[PDB]
């Protein structure tokens, strides 16, 4: 399934790379995505492969076209392009300075000093889940934590009422793992829909919620429209749930596999946070990129105006020009650099929310379950896309080896 | 080493600010909520804005055309000694150096 190449290419730069269907993926996600990185890749290839196109595989390059909005805009974001169809959530394609406008008034809403004192009502909410869960011995960590956590916390920052959550739940699904009983256009104005009467309600009876904030907002020096609302409001729910959902699974797989890296936790907690950022490098996920606005030599490589390129935010932290012994997972690791959360002006808006939540998580769930380990008899699958994850983490463990609080 | 953050309102906070930290991460990690550092440290937003003391302005190596470009449009005041503190990477011989936060980043 390959594209014609491009009068433009030249072939010797041409790599055969799907990134929905890389090749040793059975081996994890991020060891799949590293073959890029082998040593006799150049630092820029061409795939015939999802339409065509370009990826940066080395951090220095990610970086820098990260960092070039000019030439690398957001308009088209997702590979492949038809993936970008009725994706209209906003600020995710808008470029400087009206995307400044709507990172402005989302920093009122997911900013360092709200998710500070949302923490203790976080962690509660983290240790209700965890708490109501330790005596089974087991769970689907996906299922059973995974997903509701971080959708838990949307409700709790957006002022919705907690039955509203099976609703939100399942359109959100239908757009991240669609079902074939609903088109992701469909899910995303079902959404909208449930978000707009919030938003013209709280637009004349405010609250200290996420709504009524974004809702009361100005963007470019007028009231925010109800679309505009809506669409940024959407994203702030579906921003952090895929990607907090798997994050957590690569994450606690991990953990499950390595008894060493949980009693270090176990016996200092206090590098829970450090460790968490090396979480957060070696298992990075998310991988988009950015369209040609214009024709363009870059390090050595001729781009054209139409040219999608990708750029993994995933192989940053793994180019082993950034950080020795990239697949090591050392949580005293000294210089940490990673791009997880992206680079540039879209570096992800949730960052501090999305940090917090995995420390969160991880102080509350050693706290009680130390020990544990992956199910007896389980193939764990990895998924590769925009944004890879974990399709099931069956968890085993003893019931009297644990600790409620 | 030893970093000293001013706020609009004359308060004053001093932080320990490990080596190769820059101040606008520093500054992010401990409450100091009048830098907000969105775009997380690679001169893409100017809400990390910073005036440096004088006395340091010698000791802090020079912005790059970068830095220099994204400080246009910073909103509060742009002063000569106007700084994006995420591109300020923190050094022993940076020891309590002055940041003067300004009353606004966005
Ligand atoms: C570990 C968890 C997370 C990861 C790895 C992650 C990853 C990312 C990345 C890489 C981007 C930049 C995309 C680009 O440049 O094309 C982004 C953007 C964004 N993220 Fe996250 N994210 C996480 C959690 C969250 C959470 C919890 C929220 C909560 C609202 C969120 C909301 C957003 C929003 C609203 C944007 C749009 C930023 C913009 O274009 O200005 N993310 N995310
Ligand atoms: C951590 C990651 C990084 O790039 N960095 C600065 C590079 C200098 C190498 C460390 C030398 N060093 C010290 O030992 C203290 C201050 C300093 O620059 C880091 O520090
Ligand atoms: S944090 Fe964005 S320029 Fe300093
Ligand atoms: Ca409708």
């Amino acid at each position: 399934n390959l594209a014609p190449l491009p009068p433009h290419v030249p072939e010797h730069l041409v790599f055969d790379f799907d990134m929905y269907n890389p090749s040793n993926l059975s081996a994890g996600v991020q060891e799949a995505w590293a073959v890029l990185q082998e040593s006799n890749v150049p630092d820029l290839v061409w795939t015939r492969s999802n339409g065509g196109h370009w990826i940066a595989t080395r951090g220095q390059l990610i970086r820098e076209a990260y960092e070039d909005y000019r030439h690398f805009s957001s308009e088209s974001p997702f590979i492949p392009r038809e993936a970008g169809e009725a994706y209209d959530f906003i600020p995710t394609s808008m470029d400087p300075p009206e995307q400044r406008q709507f990172r402005a008034l989302a920093n009122q809403v997911v900013g360092m000093p709200v998710v500070d004192k949302l923490e203790n009502r976080i962690q509660e909410l983290a240790s209700s889940l965890i708490e109501s869960l330790r005596p089974q011995g087991q769970c689907n960590f996906t299922e059973d934590y995974a997903e509701p956590f971080p959708i838990r916390i949307f409700m709790l920052l957006a002022g919705l009422p907690e039955e509203d959550i099976p609703h939100l739940k399942y359109l959100t699904d239908q757009m991240t793992r669609p079902d074939g009983s609903m088109t992701f256009a469909e899910a995303k104005e079902a959404l909208y829909d449930y978000l707009i009467p919030i938003i013209e309600q709280r637009r004349q009876k405010p609250g200290t919620d996420a709504i009524s904030i974004v809702a009361n907002g100005q963007v470019n020096g007028r009231p925010i429209t109800s679309d505009e609302a809506k669409r940024m409001c959407g994203l702030l729910l579906v921003g952090g749930l895929d990607t907090v959902v798997n994050f957590l699974s690569f994450s606690m797989e991990f953990l499950a596999k390595s008894p060493e890296h949980r009693q270090e936790l176990i016996e200092r907690p206090e590098r829970i946070p450090a460790a968490s950022e090396e979480l957060l490098r070696r298992f990075s996920l998310v991988a988009d990129g950015r369209i040609l606005t214009s024709d363009y030599e870059f390090h050595g490589v001729q781009l054209k105006k139409g040219d999608q390129i990708l750029l993994p935010q995933m192989l940053s932290g793994l180019d082993e020009r950034e950080n020795a012994a990239p697949m090591h997972v050392d949580f005293s690791r000294q210089c940490v650099s990673h791009t997880t959360f992206g680079h540039g002006s879209h570096l992800c808006l949730g960052q501090h929310l999305a940090r917090r939540e995995i420390i969160v998580t991880l102080k509350e769930w050693l706290t009680r379950i130390p020990d544990f380990s992956i199910a007896p008899g389980a193939q764990i699958q990895h998924k590769s896309g925009i944004v890879s994850g974990v399709q099931a983490l069956p968890l085993v463990w003893d019931p009297a080896t644990t600790k409620a609080v | 080493s030893k970093v000293v953050y001013v706020s609009h309102d004359g308060t004053r906070r001093e932080l320990d600010v490990a080596c190769g930290v820059s101040l606008m991460q520093a500054a992010v990690s401990n409450g100091i909520y009048d830098i907000v550092g969105d775009c997380g440290g690679s001169a893409s937003c100017a809400t990390c804005h910073v005036y440096v003391n004088e006395a340091f302005t010698d000791k802090v190596p020079a912005a790059n055309e970068r830095e220099i470009g994204m400080l246009e449009s910073v909103t509060a005041e742009l002063k000569p000694n106007s700084r994006l503190c995420c591109q300020i990477i923190m050094t022993p011989e940076l020891d309590g150096i002055v940041v003067d936060v300004p009353d606004r980043q966005w």
